[PDB]
């Protein structure tokens, strides 16, 4: 199971808007573009695109610049669709790309946008029709249906998207196709004469998809004392912890269960 | 929509006083995109701080990782200060993790 | 690789 995903953010300024774009293979970033830069270009963020040709990066750059130009117009037109003023600032978000299942055939294709953080228009799983959140979004919908937009995007997602995803995965297999198991341990903190805290740690793992659950005598438990959002370590790996409050002497009842792709089998720890 | 930021203050590796490490402040789930994020050492702002490129989540919420080099000690307190249009005042989260 | 098509509303 893999994915290539692009994320664009166009933020209006009171002249040229700021256009930022990022691209990920799975949970690794490999490309960046920022209009607020001195001479904006496509910039690699992973070694397996650093040795691509200069033609490759010229082309990617040209398409980033064209998308920035287009997003200025888009912010204006959205301002028109919702009949908004011009003093306030707004945001256009775009996400598109392809997800391969474990087969590893195309599982899904994505082309969806957002205005002011709200769903705008999204290409459906069929890659043949559109979900518009608003009748205003249906202006765009009818524009695209008249132009057979879904057709072209199906051609890209089923075609060159999966091809360059597979090819990136190839040239970076030493990186992208090696899962790091979580290094795990448990900490303990007496709170009071009645309570203590167990905290189950998972560190240095890749990809970010992981499952941490506390059980009591073999029964999943929910109170807890927290489950924390999976966070980036800063070196390409991720972190997460799950903690629970327990009676101050019954720690042995409580086990921690870790599921991660890089583990040959789910792990069970305890303090 | 306006979404208030979530903040996690943590270190890249398990802290060991004397050893070089990276301090991290991870802000997520916020909207709109403009935000202030600083790492504090004993209340003062750390100068050489970098951040990741702007991305967002399935729900269109932004996230960012701000980070710096530091060497943990025993009395040096570290924090993350975040400011954002949804906050009536900047928020400080003290560094703890074990 | 980015698609040759731009988002156009």
């Amino acid at each position: 199971s893999h994915s290539m995903r692009y994320f664009d953010t166009a933020v209006s300024r009171p002249g040229e808007p700021r256009f930022i774009s990022v691209g990920y293979v799975d949970d690794t970033q490999f490309v960046r573009f920022d209009s607020d830069a001195a001479s904006p270009r496509g910039e690699p963020r992973a070694p397996w695109v650093e040795q691509e040709g200069p033609e490759y990066w010229d082309r990617e750059t040209q398409k980033y610049k064209r998308q920035a130009q287009a997003d200025r117009v888009n912010l204006r037109k959205l301002r028109g669709y919702y009949n908004q003023s011009e003093d306030g600032s707004h945001t256009l978000q775009w996400m598109y790309g392809c997800d391969l299942g474990p087969d590893g055939r195309l599982l899904r294709g994505y082309d969806q946008s957002a205005y002011d953080g709200k769903d705008y228009i999204a290409l459906n799983e069929d890659l043949r029709s559109w979900t518009a959140a608003d009748t205003a979004a249906q202006i765009t919908q009818r524009k695209w249906e008249a132009a057979r937009e879904a057709e072209q995007w199906r051609a890209y997602l089923e075609g060159t998207c999966v091809e360059w995803l597979r090819r990136y995965l190839e040239n970076g297999k030493e990186t992208l196709q090696r899962a790091e198991h979580p290094k795990t341990h448990v900490t303990h903190h007496p709170v009071s004469d009645h309570e203590a805290t167990l905290r189950c740690w998972a560190l240095g793992f890749y990809p970010a998809r992981i499952t941490l659950t506390w059980q009591r005598d073999g029964e999943d438990q929910t109170q807890d004392t927290e489950l924390v959002e999976t966070r980036p370590a800063g070196d390409g790996t991720f972190q997460k912890w799950a903690a629970v409050v327990v009676p101050s002497g019954e720690e042995q009842r409580y086990t921690c269960h870790v599921q991660h792709e890089g583990l040959p089998e789910p792990l069970t720890l305890r303090w | 929509m306006q979404r208030t930021p979530k903040i996690q203050v943590y270190s890249r590796h398990p802290a060991e006083n004397g050893k070089s490490n990276f301090l991290n402040c991870y802000v997520s789930g916020f909207h709109p995109s403009d935000i202030e994020v600083d790492l504090l050492k004993n209340g003062e702002r750390i100068e050489k701080v970098e951040h990741s490129d702007l991305s967002f989540s399935g729900d269109w919420s932004f996230y960012l990782l701000y980070y710096t080099e530091f060497t943990p000690t025993e009395k040096d307190e570290y924090a993350c200060r975040v400011n954002h249009v949804t906050l009536s005042q900047p928020k400080i989260v003290k560094w703890d993790r074990d | 690789v980015r698609s040759r098509r731009c988002l156009r509303l």
